[PDB]
RNA sequence: UUGCCGUUGCUAUGGC
């Protein structure tokens, strides 16, 4: 570097980039928050209320700048929760049933107007200004309620053979919804305006989990690509991160001197800050990504332990335990409780992930932004969790949460869960302080 | 898979093509140039005005099949194993075994023609 | 319904006036319909419909979108003076025709 | 000209039945028998060389 | 595009009625635009192939082209070597056209049903409605050919025949 | 030796799951045990994925006779509920088989499997 | 002799010695990811053209970006477009296929003289190498 | 704390 090192063109973008407008919403602003270790972890209020709903799907929860959050049900059912009691359950405001009533009785793309669902309602997200909630499901529609009433002020159709909504992210502090359709689509729709912006296309199995921040950016994620992309919407781009973790190279790094094996499906997303996110994958690992690598900067291989080997008695119908010991072929079989939802507090050090390992974990991620550990597990919620938020209050000192998750018996959307351990349906409530 | 016959490797030493590579600049693909064993015997008995030949056709990427027949006639030996099968090319410049080869169907044919080989019966060279 | 977005707003006071570039996304429409675009823009700043102009509209291949130049201005007066004749016998309410001859 | 070529290989692959026996997919369902005859007097197989 | 070298031969009058046949496609300018590229694209992994190993030319062409023919997806993904460029031929680019690839996912019952779709404008890869059917779809826009929003077939309204019908049945 | 014998490691389990995702979106695959037994005995069949972990084992080991019988390669792959997941459907199946088409997008994907557990077996 | 300015002498060209082949290699292994479009927006004239090659795309970008940064539209002078539109879209067709273009494979450029094989820090002493080595 | 049924708290759990 020399004493004169300036450059007229770079001097005058700076002077435009002094002269414009709009230091809102493109706030590409790191990880602030920096509360890993502050907060306490084994004293966190643990109220588990189990509800009279099977299989309950996703939870959207609600805070300003009165607390209400929402759930919604493959028994085709929404419900209201007054959360603003922070040490207490929540309450149930109004339920909201959809079934055999609203089934069109044309059998044609266009007209599914009618005004609830008949199917497997998968997400729901509930507005910045929390004027609108929105939800839909497997009857390709997303439905808008209103706060204060509970009804369908609009219905649009995804409008065709295949538009299962999967996962419905807002963007923060804004009025525009990104739902990600499992015909490898992205929709994007003006609440407030009732309208659709942008469809965008371009993921190779069905985009299964979405999520947005402050900035117009999002990040998806598909099932069986083992890609995660993260898109530009005005410039309708996208980064590609694929995984690649090899079990044989893995096996030569412990042969150096071991369970640890290949990648099935990324299910789930929350993005951190504007410059990176964390991916829930099938074989449990959790990997946080930058913005500026492929490949993942940190991997955790097994973040909720591996599945509980097949019993003897249930294996062969052989007469004797040396044979039916025999067709275990050991440690052949056996598979990890996949991550299936994972959540982060938004700029935040911490980060939750839950399965039907029956404890949550929560990590932190280190100050560096190149790793994360275990903080501390959470013991209270028996069962599939299919939805994982927080909610916070007080000031920047001193700050109480309430992780908000939802536990079911079965997947969120096929079933395939066997050896429901005693779960049970609800909504898991710990507030963790400080 | 090319199986070439005696004057075939004459004519490309008096042209200066190489066998492998005049092949592949031919065909634009990779092959397995095939000297029978009456082939080989017909260089033999050329003689030692052949001897440039024989130790030409004696090369290592030049593989060799067997054929299992009294005498040494080759013109009998490739059309035989070569309307027995239809998986090889003919490499050949004698006027009687080309009428033969273009006669049959579906075996292509090659042969030294200019500076250059050229093939004919293929229809995708290009 | 035909929903619009503003992206890279600059104010050049110089000439007494906010520029900037307009995303028009329009889904299953014809196109812009520029008058109700600049009425849309009117409600979605502060008004002055008649000191608001765009000019520069592109669709794409296919439609669903189209990129334009806006350019809101205060005070009326000033945009009859800066915003040029053309633009004015287009939209607004200048006029001038020539004697053509020769 | 493209129905043309339709059609020219709808009589092409027709021909193709009678100069070789071309394989059809196998066994549709249950073997009825061999519906066209079984000749003992012909052998139509390569003898080599 | 050009001609071949013998363009009558039996064998290869044979060949393009056979590639005609089972492709769907017009004349014999289809075949011969392909294999013209075709014809320089193995022209050019014949030399890099007689320059020897460790070349910088050989060993940033080589994988060069063949990165961007598995990105085209007329390569497959384990097959990374400079000699199955040379094994490839004029099926394995064709069989890439839309039309090839509406009849192979099942979006019509026949190469020529694909070909009508195609044209008639029924079939949108990712955002555009394609209407040609020499298209050479790549390798990630393989699983987004799909019917067009626009599209009866798809979920837009019918067709003019169709709702001439139910005006004509409704008077 | 046990009896679900050819038992595919990682990397071959995932390429086989992601050849059946594709041949189950393309509507190749049939999924099911006697589903199974009954395209294998009719013949459209090219490979055939069985699980290794069913409730009993036997269930489905009646299906590597009629494997050896009519020469298609079959792989147990180690999770039911993974091939579930795969074959996409709301339930955990324990055996898939890939129906021959040749109008077909995915014959070098189900090819190349193919052979990798023949060289496997 | 004497002093005499030169723009073209230290002017950025930078276009002698870049080759697809190594730029692809970059890309390949960079580790940092290259913003690719949604998979349907690339393509040009319904299907007319190709899908655009990469050289087309960031020219498109530049254009556009040039557009939203200056507030101008382009023009449809003759000489420079009947030359190069033409052109460009006849070689864009006769050389891309699938939106890669492969006539870099078929076209005579020395890789090695002009981009690799450095030219100032050429190592011309013993010493030099040995030093510049460790 | 709900679809029910039970231990109930005078609030937690466990079986479908
Ligand atoms: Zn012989």
């Amino acid at each position: 570097d020399e004493y004169n090192n300036f450059d007229a063109g770079d001097l005058d973008k700076d002077i435009i980039a002094s002269r414009l407008k709009e230091d809102v919403a493109e706030q590409q602003g790191r990880v602030f928050r920096y509360f890993g270790d502050k907060l306490l972890i084994s004293e966190a209020k643990q109220s588990f209320t189990r509800v009279g709903e099977n299989n309950l799907t996703c939870i959207s929860c609600f805070q300003p700048v009165r607390l209400f959050a929402y759930t919604v049900s493959k028994d085709l059912q929404l419900t209201k929760y007054d959360i603003t009691d922070f040490s207490k359950r929540p309450k149930k405001l109004k339920y909201a049933k959809g079934g055999a009533k609203y089934i069109p009785t044309s059998k044609h793309e266009y007209e599914n107007t009618t005004e609830g669902h008949y199917d497997e309602i998968l997400t729901v997200a509930a507005s910045p200004d929390g004027k609108y909630v929105v939800t839909g499901g497997r009857d390709r529609k997303l439905i808008v309620w209103s706060t204060e009433s509970l009804s369908p002020v609009k219905v649009i159709p995804t409008k065709d053979r295949r538009g299962e909504v999967l996962s419905l992210a807002f963007r923060k502090n804004s009025d525009q919804l990104y739902a990600s359709c499992a015909d490898f689509k992205i929709r994007t729709y003006s609440i407030n305006q009732f309208s659709q912006l942008e469809i965008l296309y371009g993921h190779h199995d069905i985009v299964e989990d979405i999520s947005a921040l402050a900035m117009e950016r999002c990040v998806t994620v598909g099932a069986r690509d083992r890609t995660a992309m993260l898109w530009k919407i005005p410039d309708e781009t996208r980064l590609t991160f694929r995984g690649g973790d090899e079990p044989q190279k893995l096996l030569r790094r412990w042969m150096k001197e071991p369970l640890f094996f290949c990648e099935g499906s990324i299910d789930v997303v929350s993005m951190v800050d504007d410059f990176h996110f964390i991916t829930g994958s099938d074989n449990g690992n959790i990997c946080l990504w930058s913005l500026a690598k492929k490949k993942p900067i940190f991997t955790e291989r097994i973040a909720h332990g591996i599945l509980p080997e097949p019993s003897f008695n249930d294996i062969s119908g052989e007469t004797d335990e040396e044979l039916r010991k025999r067709q275990l072929q050991g440690k052949k079989l056996l598979q990890p409780f996949w991550i299936t939802s994972l959540y982060a507090i938004p700029y935040s050090n911490v980060f939750i992930s839950g399965s039907w390992s029956g404890s949550l974990k929560v990590w932190k991620i280190s100050d560096n932004l190149r790793s994360f550990e275990l903080l501390g597990e959470l013991s209270g919620a028996k069962g599939v969790v299919t939805k994982i938020q927080v909610v916070e209050s007080g000031k920047h000192g001193k700050e109480k949460f309430r992780i908000l998750a939802s536990i079911a018996k079965e997947h969120r959307l096929g079933r395939w869960i066997a050896n429901v351990s005693g779960a049970r349906n609800g909504i898991y409530s710990a507030v963790i302080d400080q | 898979q090319v199986l070439i016959d005696t004057n075939f490797i004459n004519f490309s030493i008096q042209k200066k093509v190489d066998i492998v590579r005049g092949m592949m600049d031919c065909l634009l693909a990779k092959c397995n140039p095939l000297i029978t064993d009456c082939v080989m015997a017909e260089l033999e008995k050329l003689g030692p005005k052949y001897r440039i030949a024989l130790k030409l056709a004696r090369d290592p990427r030049i593989k060799r099949l067997s054929c299992s027949h009294k005498g040494t006639y080759a013109d009998d030996c490739l059309v035989h194993r070569v309307l027995q099968h239809k998986c090889y090319i003919v490499a050949t410049n004698d006027a009687g075994l080309k009428q033969r080869i273009r006669k049959i169907p579906g075996i292509p044919l090659m042969s030294v023609g200019g500076h250059a080989y050229v093939i004919e019966k293929l229809p995708d060279v290009f | 319904a035909v929903t619009i977005r503003t992206r890279k707003v600059i104010s050049n006071p110089l000439l007494a006036r906010k520029q900037f570039v307009v995303d028009v996304l329009h889904p299953n429409r014809a196109n812009v319909s520029k008058d109700e675009l600049r009425e849309k823009l009117a409600e979605v700043y502060k008004a002055e419909k008649d000191a608001v102009s765009v000019f520069g509209f592109r669709t794409q291949f296919g439609g669903g979108k189209s990129v334009g130049f806006g350019l809101v201005y205060n005070s009326v007066a000033e945009a009859k003076k800066f915003e040029p004749t053309y633009r004015l016998v287009r939209y607004g309410l200048a006029e001038k025709v020539e004697k053509a001859s020769r | 000209s493209r129905v043309k070529k339709r059609k020219k290989y709808q009589k092409a692959q027709k021909k193709l039945k009678s100069v070789r026996a071309v394989y059809s997919g196998g066994q549709s369902g249950v073997y009825e028998g061999e519906k066209t005859g079984i000749k003992k007097g012909l052998t139509r197989s390569v003898k080599f060389k | 595009y050009s001609t071949p070298k013998r363009p009558y031969e039996s064998s290869r009058l044979d060949a393009e009625l056979k590639l005609a046949g089972e492709f769907g496609l017009k004349n014999k300018k289809e075949i011969y635009r392909i294999s013209f590229q075709l014809s320089k694209i193995r022209r050019a992994a014949r030399d890099l192939l007689t320059r020897d190993e460790k070349d910088p030319k050989r060993l940033f062409e080589g994988n060069a082209l063949i990165r961007r023919l598995v990105r085209v997806g007329v390569l497959s993904e384990d097959k990374k070597k400079l000699d199955y460029v040379l094994a490839l031929k004029v099926e394995d680019f064709l069989e890439r056209r839309l039309q090839t690839q509406v009849y192979k996912l099942g979006l019509a019952k026949s190469v020529h049903h694909a070909r009508v779709l195609i044209t008639q404008r029924h079939i949108a890869v990712g955002k555009q409605i394609v209407n040609i059917p020499s298209f050479m779809v790549r390798l990630d826009s393989e699983k987004h050919i799909d019917f067009a929003p626009t599209s009866p077939f798809g979920g837009a309204r019918p067709g003019r025949v169709a709702r001439r019908n139910a005006a004509r049945k409704a008077e | 030796n046990p009896k679900a014998f050819p038992l595919a490691d990682a990397a071959l389990t995932q390429q086989i799951l992601d050849v059946v995702q594709q041949a189950a979106n393309l509507r190749q695959l049939k999924k099911g045990a006697n589903e199974a037994t009954k395209t294998l005995n009719r013949g459209i069949s090219e490979f055939i994925i069985m699980a290794a972990d069913c409730e009993p084992i036997e269930i489905l080991l009646h299906l590597p006779l009629l494997c050896e019988d009519k020469n298609v390669p079959y792989v147990f792959v180690p999770s039911r509920v993974a091939l579930g997941r795969a074959c996409g459907v709301s339930r955990p199946v324990i055996a898939a088989s890939i129906t021959t088409n040749d109008a077909s997008a995915i014959k070098t994907q189900i090819y190349a499997v193919k052979d990798k557990i023949e060289t496997l077996l | 002799f004497e002093d005499r300015f030169d723009a073209r002498e230290h002017k950025d060209r930078s276009n002698k010695s870049r080759m697809q082949a190594m730029e692809e290699y970059i890309r390949e292994s960079s580790d940092q990811p290259d913003w690719s479009a949604s998979i349907g927006a690339d393509i040009v004239n319904h299907g007319r053209g190709g899908i655009k090659s990469l050289r087309d795309t960031e020219k498109e970008r530049r254009v556009t970006s040039f557009e939203e940064d200056n507030f101008t539209r382009l023009n449809i002078t003759n000489k420079a477009e009947k030359r190069k539109q033409k052109q460009r879209e006849r070689n864009a067709r006769m050389n891309v296929i699938g939106g890669e273009d492969f006539g870099i494979f078929s076209s005579k450029r020395k890789l090695e003289d002009s981009t690799s094989r450095r030219g100032a820090k050429k190592t011309r002493s013993a010493w030099d190498r040995a030093q510049r080595r460790l």
